[PDB]
């Protein structure tokens, strides 16, 4: 009728390749009477531990390896007594075995606060089983696996359940075969969830503009009079955000930018842009979302004009006409140094041509400048036509 | 000793852990009991270089290209089969020379 024994692992149970460990057993306040042992096969390193060890509950691996990976329980017993119970299990994983998983969330990383969202484990080659971990800082690793209902044998999939923003949610998972459960792969690389709060929306923009071409650079910038110190970008379809560097907040007012380049097809998409305070973990409601349009990305070259013509006096009904020969789903229209959105427009055919009519109305000093059009195709959404020859309208 | 019940336990406890290496059942099929028989008792560790120089053979060929022995294991670290092979055959080997 002895209290059962404690058993843990320094550092932790599951260790990559390599690495030192020490299996610890704790069972009252006597000593001099201490056993482990692996589950289902013997582990013969715990003979070769030193009696002065045992005594003080201390099993140590300088090196592990997946001779030492399984299933460990405790128990202590004395001399006129019989014996302790066995401890709790303790699974004893060796990392590194195998190329690392992928992982991803379904639809995306960032979530709503309570909301829950679908982790999905990829590997290349076939594996029927993984296991995916929860990191902390404060925290070791806490793992949960699946074979049932890890489909194809080359995936697996993990419904993370209502996330809060009460800590820093850090994600890794692993593949393994079931003939040596207890020798996982290569860890995946992390993943970092952003979850969301009701926070006053950030403004996203971007320098030149959302309209860019090939090898140019550009600059995305996120700004709150809300002070947020800190600033996350995330773009759909990515698996990660990106964290950009925040400013100190002077009268509540912040801007964070990233300057990338060159700029490549794979540009072109949604963005958003989140805020937090120092304090908080807790993300603020998206910026509306800005859509990064790639430039010059079909044959089909587009002209801009003007009806009346490019000189114009104030209050005079002036419309730009945007066309091409080849056929373009919409046309975009866009001013040198406009902050609203380009103004898009579904095609019409006229004149053998295919064409889109953007009417200003009557002139103002605003309604003057430097046009470009742009050809669309729903196909390829985040792409354009090289931009028409500028046009300029000067206004009296 | 050398007789039929030692050498018939070698024989299956050595092809029961060969299947329990990760990756050869999928490479190697029913022909791994082909490399175990009263042979490889008088000369058991050869087993770590006639299955090792299979894998290998098994590995070019266009179907095989996908499997775990073959683009699975991590390239950075020290291939665990020869290991393994020559850890099984020793189990086996203690589990069977212990008779009494
Ligand atoms: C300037 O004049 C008038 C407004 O005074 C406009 O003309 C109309 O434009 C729409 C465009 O969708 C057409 O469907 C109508 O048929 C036009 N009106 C008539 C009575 O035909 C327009 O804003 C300007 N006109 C042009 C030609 O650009
Ligand atoms: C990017 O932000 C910094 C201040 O954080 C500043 O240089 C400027 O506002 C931005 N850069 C450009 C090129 O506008
Ligand atoms: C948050 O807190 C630090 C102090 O630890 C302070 O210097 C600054 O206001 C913030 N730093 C960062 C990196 O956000």
């Amino acid at each position: 009728h002895l209290p059962k024994p404690t058993l843990w692992a320094e550092p932790g149970s599951v260790i990559t390749q390599g690495s030192p460990v020490t299996l610890r057993c704790q069972g009252g306040q006597e000593t001099q009477e201490y056993r482990l042992y692996r589950e289902k096969k013997t582990a013969l390193w715990i003979t070769r531990i030193p009696q002065e060890l045992v005594k003080k509950g201390q099993f140590p691996i300088p090196s592990i390896t997946w001779e030492h990976a399984g299933r460990y329980r405790c128990y202590y017993g004395s001399d006129t007594a019989g014996r302790s119970e066995s401890s709790d299990p303790l699974e004893l994983v060796v990392t590194g075995a195998y190329i690392k998983p992928t992982l991803s969330a379904q639809p995306s990383p960032v979530v709503n606060s309570g909301g829950n969202v679908i982790l999905q484990c990829d590997s290349q080659v076939a594996f029927d089983g993984f296991s995916l971990c929860k990191e902390g800082e404060d925290e070791h690793p806490q793992c949960l696996n699946s074979q049932p209902h890890a489909r194809g044998s080359s995936r697996a999939i993990f419904s993370v359940g209502p996330v809060s923003p009460s800590r820093r949610w850090w994600y890794r998972c692993y593949a393994y075969d079931s003939n040596s459960p207890y020798e996982w792969s290569l860890p995946s690389d992390l993943l970092e969830l952003l979850v969301l709060g009701v926070s006053k929306k950030p403004s996203l923009s971007v320098q030149p503009g959302p309209i860019v071409a090939p090898e140019e650079t550009l600059t995305l910038q996120c700004g709150s009079d809300a002070g947020y110190n800190r600033f996350v970008l995330y773009k759909d379809g990515e698996r990660d955000f990106l964290q950009l560097a925040g400013a100190q907040p002077q009268a509540g007012l912040s801007q964070a930018n990233f300057t990338l380049g060159p700029v490549s097809r794979s540009y072109g998409g949604q963005y958003r842009c989140y805020g937090a305070h120092n304090l908080s973990s807790e993300w603020s409601a998206p910026s509306d979302p800005l859509d990064i349009l790639i430039a010059g990305q079909f044959y089909d070259r587009v002209s801009l004009s003007v009806q009346p013509g490019p000189t114009v006096a104030s209050g005079e009904n002036v419309t730009l006409l945007c066309q091409s020969q080849g056929w373009m789903q919409t046309f975009l229209l866009t001013k040198e140094g406009a902050a609203d959105d380009p103004w898009r427009l579904r095609s019409t055919y006229q004149s053998q041509k295919y064409q889109a009519e953007f009417p200003m109305g009557p002139v103002t000093s605003a309604h003057a400048g430097t046009y470009r059009c742009y050809g669309s195709q729903s196909s390829k959404p985040y792409l354009l036509t090289h931009p028409s020859d500028p046009l300029e309208l000067v206004v009296s | 000793h050398m007789n039929y019940e030692t050498i018939n336990a070698f024989i299956a406890k050595t092809i029961e852990e060969l299947e329990g290496i990760p990756g050869i059942t999928k490479l190697f099929g029913a022909k791994i009991s082909q490399f175990v028989t009263p042979a490889v008792f008088r000369k058991p560790m050869s087993l770590v270089e006639t299955i090792l120089s299979e894998k290998k053979k098994l590995c070019l060929c266009a179907a095989n290209k996908n499997e775990l022995l073959c683009r699975g294991m991590n390239p950075n670290v020290p291939e665990t089969l020869p290991k393994k092979i020559e850890v099984a055959v020793n189990e086996v080997l203690s589990s069977v020379n212990d008779t009494w």
